[PDB]
């Protein structure tokens, strides 16, 4: 019953996000994340998409979005480490729309909705994403039958 | 056995996460506990074991 | 003024942001400069 | 000269920083607002908060009725520049209505990621000349002679960001066959730079294909002495690899 | 094959978010949220006797703003784990009481507090 | 917090027309307002 | 003086102090260490393209002066 | 709630207060004196390089030079992987 | 056993080819019971093309030097006139599931 | 002498760094500032400022005057040259107003990329004079009586520019059947530079070509004895495959 494909399902989950226009600043789905390496964001599209068909896993990026900044009070210690390495001239945050704790699936589809283009939008938003993903349940130990 | 019970790998390893870390750091498979936290969350098998 | 400061050490008129001199009494405002939990214990009073 | 368009707005902030009109060359000011001009640039015309640019600008101690300052920089700023170019918004600043191509930053920017494009295409002369056009953009060190942390940062990060781009520029002139200006050059800044690990690799690739070997480990020793006497540690894994296959005469790489 | 599926019902928490009004960890598996301890399992523990596992429960693994932190430099750092202090819910208590013009004022031996 | 330094205190006297004389807190360096709200009774 | 000997197989050959020919026919072979030297006997320096005797001469007082000496020697 | 301090992130900090200490006695004590001089650490206020050449007496050019050595030092990757993970 | 497959135009095992009637799931589920044998330790790619209406199965497809396919009368998918398949199905060899 | 525009300001430091003005030299005066000149000089009209150019000059330890001193050698170059010439931006000095072909190192750059261009188009003749008449610019030894460790680095590598030049003007002159004046040219620069590996192979190249045999089999054991005597190492394998094409007498070299 698993090998040959008896009890499986497949279970399709979304999970979205909406780049805003909050006090500060105005929310950008961007592929340029700050303090990350260039292999998590490999699977990003050129606007911070993920792509379709694309095999993710649990703590990856999905869709990229920074928030525009916050009040900034650098430790001494932070402040002499970032004159060794050098940061982001915009200081923007890392509030990425990752995957949650013990999920893996296959991105098959992605959403977007923007206020620039003639989609109708929520007041405050400036855009948003949803992203379904797709996985290929088999039977294991606990299901319930 | 009687006092025994059985702990998936992903529950054991969330509950046990900062034994794990200094264990992680004490037998040097991480250089300090910011790099063991990222290996941590990405579940490598020395992880595990 | 009355509650404590809603940020860590700093005061409302933005003055004062700084952690070294805690404890003090701002004179623009009169916000005591500490951490935020202070808000959690800090109460006031209506005189009717 | 192709792309001097009229009525277009030019920045420099890659060497010192510098405004041009239509060719002309504006009076940028005093060392702090030309790191207020660079601080208001750099962010892409995002809005930055008043308290945001004084800590760019200073850091951690200001001095008290100094905001006022900022605000009459902001007005110079307004007097040399156009009037609707710098726009106030909550309390701060902004460079708007900045055209493509006004920031040698972005053009920078679009030239190295053209570079990686034709890398991923294999393209070599395209790339060659996009890297050609990036190397000619910035004049001596970047932002000279202005003040502040954040200036400091930018500056540590861009020389930095200049050193990777000479490291794939030379990379990929080994790639095509120019030995004689890449040993020349590479030379000239290991002798400036004396502890850049990738650089001296570099220098120990082009001279295995260059004919040149004596100089070539005389660098890789002084390279370990130096090591070891200013740190006490080994090198780079990759340093010695490729020296112990050079050793071997591999004719892969010839 | 029910909904109830295994991928599901399992969650974990070591220390994720935290509640806001009082400062005992949140619930739910989508919110990384502790289980609730709920007043029959303290039963439990004190007919087992075991006041330390209880103490423990009730005041280091939540409703204590520093001695959550305290514990976990501890494990970090595979020292001892430092004494409990005095639970965030007590906290809210006590000002929730003075508010209803009670003078519920905490005693030492010596004197108050 | 381990090894700073607070900026130097003066205690400055207020005392209000109903009597109530209290401290308060300030910096040397700081600007002594010569008015004050009232701890007690709230008033000048 | 088993930790001596300890020491004195595992410093790398920079510590040894001799010319860059010797250094460079030794590193060529794959020789990195003091005691992976002493373990190859002498025909295997012998063996070594463009290494005179010169050179062993060079390599033996060098060792001489550590107070170590080759293998079958 | 926000303002609730993450016990990893405190952890973090306390690390990297450790491992800072450390890397810079790791350096000469000449270069770990006037990198501390210099960039706040040991004092919050960061002394400029004016501020700092009557108490040691050098041109600027020296000390502006051996800042300069102090930061190419440190930016060399043996000395990166015990504080680049610390951001 | 088939380890792996790539069809044209499909990115993941949740779209459907256009011009099939079985979605790309019940052609996993087909190909999974295609028994081969490889000779090769290596895995080895085996091409299936077909164009226009008809019934594709695995007589249809081109098993290479060292591979044989043993049930050819194995249906694979149906096409009508605007189908095209091409699949690129690997081949490995091992023991168990 | 067919560009000697009236009014042109042009510059040497090829050799010996001067400044001539209608075929006039100027004063240049001591070799400090001279050294000052070349440095502001060299960078190609990139800006430099004083804090560098005081670590280039001076070295380690500068003396407790070193602001001073470049403030006034720069004073008395801009008495020396023309006041439009030396200019002062963002606390650093840099030269502007720089005529095309006036400096020797750009008119020699540009007669390079020529040359390649012709060399890639085919013109050999061409190339051979543009590179020619660029070599013919330098003045002897390179930054003549120029002190500071950034003249020995800047020296280390125009030296290297211009023998890699006579590397491949060699190369192209073997190409091009002038082998009577190669190689006594060859000849005397490796007893210049015994160092130089692709040299001597060129030399071997050009003895193979020329008709004689066993001298040029001695020329290769001198390299070999030498290689083994200094260095060690067993010959590179594209000067071995060139010494076993001349044994097999290759009729496609010849
Ligand atoms: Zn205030």
């Amino acid at each position: 019953l698993v090998q040959d494909d008896v009890l499986s399902s497949i279970h399709i989950e979304e999970h979205e996000v909406d780049a805003r226009d909050t006090k500060l600043g105005p929310e950008e789905i961007t592929r340029d994340i700050p303090n990350v390496s260039e292999e998590v964001l490999a699977d990003l599209d050129e606007r911070g998409i993920i792509r379709i068909g694309a095999e993710v896993v649990a703590g990856d990026i999905l869709v990229g979005k920074v928030t525009p900044k916050g009040e900034t009070e650098l430790t001494p210690e932070e402040r002499l480490l970032r004159a060794i390495f050098g940061e982001k001239a915009r200081e923007v945050r890392d509030t990425s729309l990752k995957v949650p704790h013990g999920e893996i699936g296959k991105v098959i589809g992605v959403r977007v909705f923007d206020r620039e283009e003639g989609d109708e939008l929520p007041p405050g938003v400036n855009q948003l994403v949803r992203v379904y993903v797709a996985q290929k349940r088999k039977i294991t130990d606990g299901d319930k039958l | 056995k009687l006092h025994q019970c059985g702990l998936p790998k992903a529950m054991a390893l969330e509950l046990f996460k900062p034994f794990v870390m200094k264990r992680l750091v004490d037998l040097n498979h991480a250089q300090n506990i910011k790099s063991a936290k990222r290996m941590v969350e990405r579940g490598r098998t020395v992880v595990y074991d | 003024k009355i509650f404590g400061p809603t940020r860590d050490w700093e005061c409302y008129c933005g003055k004062y942001k700084r952690v070294r001199f805690k404890g003090i009494i701002c004179e623009r405002c009169g916000v005591e400069v500490t951490r935020a939990k202070v808000r959690r214990e800090r109460m006031g009073h209506i005189e009717l | 000269a192709e792309e001097e368009e009229s009525g277009a707005l030019r920045f420099g902030v890659l060497g010192p920083v510098r405004a041009w009109r239509d060719g002309e060359t504006l009076a940028t000011g005093s060392p702090q607002q030309r790191a207020l001009l660079a601080a208001l640039l750099l962010r892409e015309g995002r809005t930055a908060t008043a308290g945001e640019l004084i800590d760019a600008l200073w850091g951690e101690e200001p001095p008290s009725q100094a905001l006022a300052a900022v605000r009459t920089y902001a007005s110079r700023l307004r007097k040399v520049l156009d009037p609707g170019v710098l726009v106030s918004e909550s309390g701060g600043y902004a460079v708007r209505g900045l055209a493509e191509g006004a920031l040698d930053l972005a053009r920078a920017q679009d030239l190295a990621s053209a570079a990686e494009k034709a890398r991923s295409a294999g393209d070599l002369c395209h790339a060659r000349d996009l890297l050609r056009r990036a190397l000619d953009l910035w004049d001596g060190e970047v932002l000279a002679g202005v003040p502040g942390p954040y200036a400091q940062t930018q500056r540590v990060r861009l020389g930095e960001w200049r050193l990777q781009l000479l490291e794939t520029r030379l990379d990929m002139d080994l790639d095509q066959g120019c030995h004689a200006e890449a040993v020349s050059e590479l030379t000239a800044l290991t002798a400036a730079h004396p502890l850049r690990e990738r650089l001296r690799e570099l220098l120990m690739l082009a001279l295995y294909r260059s004919g040149r070997q004596a100089e070539a480990l005389a660098v890789y020793a002084d390279t370990r002495r130096l090591l070891a006497d200013e740190l006490g540690v080994d090198p780079r894994p990759g340093l010695q690899e490729l020296q112990q296959r050079i050793l071997q005469a591999d004719p892969a790489l010839a | 094959k029910l909904h109830h599926l295994v991928d599901d019902k399992l969650h974990a928490r070591s220390t994720g978010p935290y509640s806001m009004i009082t400062q005992q960890p949140l619930g739910g598996k989508a919110q990384f949220g502790g289980q609730r301890f709920g007043e029959m399992e303290v039963w439990a523990l004190e007919a087992y006797g075991a006041a330390y596992a209880l103490q423990e429960l009730l005041t280091i693994k939540s409703d204590d703003v520093t001695g959550r932190v305290k514990v976990y430099e501890a494990i970090v750092k595979g020292e001892n784990i430092p004494e409990p202090g005095i639970p965030e819910s007590f906290k809210v208590l006590i000002k929730e009481m003075q508010s209803l013009c009670l003078n519920v004022e905490v005693l030492s031996s010596d004197g108050m507090s | 917090d381990r090894g700073i330094d607070l900026a130097p205190r003066q205690a400055v006297e207020y005392a209000c027309e109903k009597g109530h004389r209290f401290e308060m807190p300030f910096s040397v360096e700081a600007e002594i307002p010569p008015e004050w709200e009232c701890k007690v009774c709230g008033a000048q | 003086t088993d930790a001596a000997l300890a020491a004195d197989l595992a410093l790398p050959i920079e510590e040894l102090e001799l010319t860059v020919r010797s250094y460079n026919c030794l590193k060529r072979e794959g020789i990195h260490s003091v005691g992976e030297l002493v373990a190859r006997s002498e025909a295997d320096l012998l063996d070594i393209r463009n290494f005179g005797a010169k050179s062993i001469d060079e390599v033996k007082a060098k060792l001489a002066g550590m107070g170590l000496a080759l293998k079958d020697s | 709630d926000s303002e609730a301090v993450v016990p990893a992130d405190a952890v973090s900090f306390t690390l990297l207060q450790e491992q800072l200490h450390s890397v810079l006695d790791t350096l000469s004590e000449r270069e770990a004196g006037v990198v501390s001089m210099r960039f706040g650490l040991t004092d919050g206020q960061p002394k400029t390089l004016d501020e700092i050449g009557k108490v040691y007496g050098v041109t600027r050019e020296r000390i502006r030079q051996i800042e300069s050595k102090t930061m190419s030092k440190l930016r060399h990757p043996s000395r990166s992987q015990v504080l680049r993970d610390y951001l | 056993a088939v380890t792996s497959i790539r069809i044209d135009g499909v990115l993941h095992e949740f779209t459907t080819v256009p011009g099939v009637k079985e979605d790309v799931t019940d052609l996993i589920l087909n190909i999974k019971q295609l028994v081969v044998s490889s000779e090769h330790d290596e895995p080895v790619v085996m091409y299936l093309r077909k164009q226009g209406p008809g019934l594709v199965t695995a007589a249809d497809i081109a098993p290479p030097a060292g591979v044989e396919v043993h049930n050819p009368d194995l249906v694979l998918a149906t096409l009508n006139g605007k189908g095209k398949l091409e699949m690129e199905l690997t081949v490995e060899r091992g023991r168990g599931y």
